[PDB]
């Protein structure tokens, strides 16, 4: 049936020539009942000594029988490499709502799929006699490096057919599962899914009945699947007094996993508990905010809520929220406030940085996010004016590229707290800094440092100057360094020393900033 | 067919698809489909490991899409094979054309298909992908002008007779077609030409002629003021400072003076009369590229662009720091599409030029710029390039 694909081993490489190890004679009575039973099924085939290639082989014990499990790693380690199957998802705000969902097993899928011919000789294992004085596959064998990809590959074009004359059918193929889903009315549906099993059967594929199929709703990857919404499965927050950093950990990873949906998650105080930690098992006290957090989630987290799924027809709308400094939430629907996805970006691109980059960087994010699982860019809707947003944009020296925004008035609006001047202040005293600093004016000031690093030195004179400095004041460095750090007008930052000179930028009313060598 | 092979030792690209908009997708199932049945290419298994990532790009006026397919990773991998006319630069006008499709009519050797395999991928994994593998000579790939040169030189044998007054030059997909005819006895001429490779092309860069003698280079300048401030003179000292670099000939001693001491910024400071012939000395000595910087075919071009603002940007291109080949601007949009249109213009230049593409050096984000180029890119070939982050003096001394 099926057509074969050509295998070859690793250039340079040979068959691999592993000795069977010892067997039990109970066992190998196991087998030969098994093997022999593989060779009546054409799966496998008796060898003539001419194959000096082998495989160990083993048996495992849930009857009193056994099963036979091949040990392939050598030939893996000596067969090329294939097109890995596919190694991502598919997201669930990404698949249109469906009247119909049936899933189906595909049993001794590797077992139905003939194997290149003039690979077999390499898949050879022997079955040692109790008599104290070999075979090879025809088939996918598993445990092969390549039967994932060529079952896939198969499968693929077994379906291919069946699809077309279905269209309106839609078919996703998961290692040894079939979930198809359609708009049929439940009658139809349930036969169409019987001509599929018809199908799959004409080329030896095997699937459940019915009765005993899987039928929404059903959990998938962490998720709760119905056919009309989806959401995530029962998140328990455990109720204790003693928590580990274990615990903790995990329980900050199943609060990130909740926040694809639901919004309001907040685990900053839960991570501060891991601060300077010695050990997996060391028990951190709840302080009062991370219990005040814990609380909070254990609220959001009691009444569930879905998410509904993507409808073609209709475009994607993206809003984006500041909930707290470098803590940013969206979330993407269709129909107003009718979530398909949410979701939460934390993620800061240098060591210092404004809202302006951040939120631009949260929208690159986004839209990435959303071409990968709709294929198409949302229309933004920002808490920034455009204004605003054009004003930082020319003045940066990197470029970028909003898609289509719109301005929403939603608190807090993203602004920028300062503007260095684009000239030198006239009557604003002139200070040179290099620690310590001299003013045209006549005023001085040095400093002495320990525990330090050169370029913290150069943003400290800075610092100087603008703490004795007037509500206007030009400062004349010779730091490329701080000059740089400024010059992209930050407004938070990893250090506390540029947050304490952006303190002062904010209160100045006009400051200048120049390099001289 | 010839049997191309890839440099010793190395293995075939396996390259990883930047994802796509179901917009381009589209495209790429229905050019493709069309392809399949015309036996250009072919599906694949699994048995096929490598991969070229593929994209759809618009041509410009002209409504329909064109497969792209970056092959960098392939030709950089695949064996050289064994002329610049440095007079086509001399030329006043030339017109590119895309000689792609020739290719099509050469079958590619047997044994190198599988290293052309692209895929088109799919929206949300929903399934595996359609993946492909080249029968004939792909466009993008550095082995077929060299398996057609021959070809090609012959078909254009005529042509090149019965005008030896344009010179004509291929590189990749694209002929770089010559001339110092007037703009409508040249249009003609090319057409003729169209109607002559009809015989065995669209007009690529708005079907338009570069115009490749005013390729201006771009000195420094400094301020030309009326009353120099001290916070002027410091940046001008700065500026003559850096360029000192480039040009030992530049003297600040003077105008170090007029800052000595702890001025105010604003200060309004006279130029002595030593300041001012030390200046005017430095000015003419900037009024002209430094002297000695050779193009060397055995290094790389590498161009380097600032943003400046306004739609306004500024590069430069050479081989060894400071020491530049060529320097320009270009005005206007959006940042990206502009930056996109500037780097095909350099890239242009350079093929014109040294008959080669430069790395490039971007002032981006590599995720942006990897989500918007292909919106505005309309070149066949792709540059290299890498992504960075220049500093504020660097941009503050040029334009
Ligand atoms: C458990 C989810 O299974 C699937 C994953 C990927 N694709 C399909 C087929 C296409 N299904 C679509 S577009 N919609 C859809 C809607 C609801 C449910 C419960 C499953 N699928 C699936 F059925």
């Amino acid at each position: 049936p099926i057509e074969t694909v050509p295998v070859k081993l690793k250039p340079g490489m040979d068959g691999p020539k592993v000795k069977q190890w010892p067997l039990t004679e109970e066992k190998i009575k196991a087998l030969v009942e098994i093997c022999t039973e593989m060779e009546k099924e054409g799966k496998i085939s008796k060898i003539g000594p001419e194959n000096p290639y082998n495989t160990p082989v083993f048996a495992i014990k849930d009857s009193t029988k056994w099963r036979k499990l091949v040990d392939f790693r050598e030939l893996n380690k000596r067969t090329q490499d294939f097109w890995e199957v596919q190694l991502g998802i598919p997201h669930p705000a990404g698949l249109k709502k469906k009247k119909s969902v049936t899933v189906l097993d595909v049993g001794d899928a590797y077992f139905s799929v003939p194997l290149d011919e003039d690979f077999r000789k390499y898949t050879a294992f022997t079955i040692p006699s109790i008599n104290n004085k070999r075979y090879q596959y025809n088939v996918l064998p598993q445990g092969w490096k390549g039967s994932p990809a060529i079952f896939q590959s198969s499968m693929t074009k077994i379906l291919e057919p069946f699809r077309k004359q279905n269209p309106d059918i839609v078919i996703y193929q998961y290692m040894d599962d079939l979930y198809v889903g359609s708009d049929l009315e439940i009658g139809q549906h349930r036969t169409k899914i019987e001509e599929l099993r018809q199908h799959l059967l004409r080329w030896g594929l095997t699937t459940p009945d019915k009765k005993h199929q899987k039928e929404p709703p059903f959990l998938w990857m962490g998720y709760e699947l119905h056919p009309d919404k989806w959401t995530v499965q029962p998140i328990v927050l455990p109720e204790k007094d003693s928590w580990t950093v274990n615990d903790i950990q995990k329980l900050v990873g199943k609060l990130n996993w909740a926040s694809q949906i639901y919004p309001g998650i907040k685990v900053r105080q839960l991570c501060k508990l891991l601060r300077g930690t010695k050990a997996l098992t060391e028990v951190i006290p709840l302080t009062e905010e991370a219990e005040l957090e814990l609380a909070e989630n254990r609220e959001i987290l009691k009444e569930p809520v879905h998410g509904v799924y993507y409808d073609p027809s209709k475009d994607l709308i993206a809003e984006i929220q500041k909930q707290g400094q470098g803590q940013w939430t969206y979330q993407i629907y269709q129909e107003p406030f009718k979530n398909l996805k949410t979701g939460k970006y934390a993620r800061m691109r240098g060591a210092h940085t404004n809202d302006v980059k951040q939120l631009t960087e949260a929208v690159q994010k986004i839209t990435t996010e959303s071409i990968v699982i709709w294929g198409k860019t949302p229309k933004f809707k920002l808490p920034i004016q455009k204004e605003t947003w054009e004003t930082w944009w020319t003045e940066y020296w990197q470029a970028t590229w909003i898609p289509e925004w719109e301005f929403v008035n939603t608190p807090p609006l993203v602004k920028l707290w300062y503007q260095l001047e684009k000239e030198p202040i006239v009557g604003a005293e002139t200070f040179y800094v290099d620690a310590g600093y001299v003013t045209n004016r006549g005023r001085q000031k040095v400093v002495t440092l320990t525990d330090t690093t050169n370029q913290k030195t150069e943003l400290q004179a800075i610092y100087l100057a603008l703490q004795d400095s007037g509500l206007e004041v030009n400062i004349v460095t010779d730091s490329q360094y701080a000059l740089g750090i400024i010059q992209a007008q930050p407004d938070q930052s990893e250090s506390e020393l540029v947050n304490q000179i952006i303190e002062q930028l904010i209160k100045k009313e006009k400051v200048y900033l120049a390099w001289v060598p | 067919t010839v049997p191309v092979k890839l440099k010793p030792g190395m293995d075939g690209p396996k390259v990883k698809q930047w994802p796509l908009t179901e917009e381009k997708i589209k495209a790429l199932v229905e050019i493709c489909t069309e392809m399949e049945k015309e036996g250009k290419i072919s599906k694949i298994g699994p048995e096929n490991p490598y991969n070229t990532p593929v994209f759809a790009i618009k041509k410009k006026d002209s409504t329909k899409w064109r497969k792209l397919v970056d092959f960098r990773e392939l030709n950089k991998r695949t064996q050289d094979f064994w002329p610049h006319p440095a007079g086509l630069k001399k030329k006043k006008s030339v017109t590119v054309l895309d000689v792609g499709d020739a290719y099509f009519s050469v079958p590619l050797d047997e044994d190198f298909r599988k290293y052309t395999a692209f895929t088109i991928p799919s929206i949300n994994n929903k399934t595996p992908g359609i993946r492909y593998q080249y029968n004939v000579l792909p466009q993008g790939w550095k082995g077929s002008p060299a398996i057609f040169q021959s070809s090609m030189t012959k078909i254009l044998e005529p042509f090149r007779k019965q005008n030896p007054d344009i010179v004509i030059y291929q590189y990749m997909d694209d002929l770089y077609v010559g001339s110092d005819l007037e703009i409508g006895q040249h249009r003609t001429k090319i057409e003729e030409l169209r109607q002559h490779l009809l015989r065995w092309p669209p007009f690529l860069w708005m079907g338009y002629e570069l115009h490749p003698d005013k390729w201006t280079v771009q000195p420094i300048v400094l301020p030309e003021k009326d009353s120099w401030t001290v916070n002027d003179i410091q940046k001008l000292v700065g500026k003559l400072n850096w360029a000192s670099q480039i040009y030992p000939g530049i003297k600040v001693r003077q105008l170090c003076k007029l800052l000595r001491g702890t001025k105010a910024l604003t200060e309004v400071i006279p130029l002595t009369e030593e300041a001012e012939l030390e200046l005017a000395e430095n000015r003419e000595i900037l009024k002209e590229p430094v002297h000695g910087v050779y193009y060397d075919p055995s290094k790389d071009l590498i161009a380097e662009i600032q943003k400046q603002g306004q739609g306004q940007w500024t590069y430069q291109i050479y081989q060894e720091p400071f020491k530049n080949l060529k320097t320009g601007k270009y005005a206007r949009t959006n940042d990206v599409k502009q930056l996109t249109e500037a780097v095909q213009k350099i890239t242009t230049e350079s093929i014109v030029i040294w008959g080669k593409t430069p790395k490039f050096k971007l002032p981006i984000q590599k995720e942006t710029w990897e989500t918007w180029w292909t919106e505005y890119w309309q070149a066949t070939w792709i540059p290299e390039w890498e992504f960075v982050n220049t500093p504020p003096l660097v941009k503050l001394w040029y334009q």
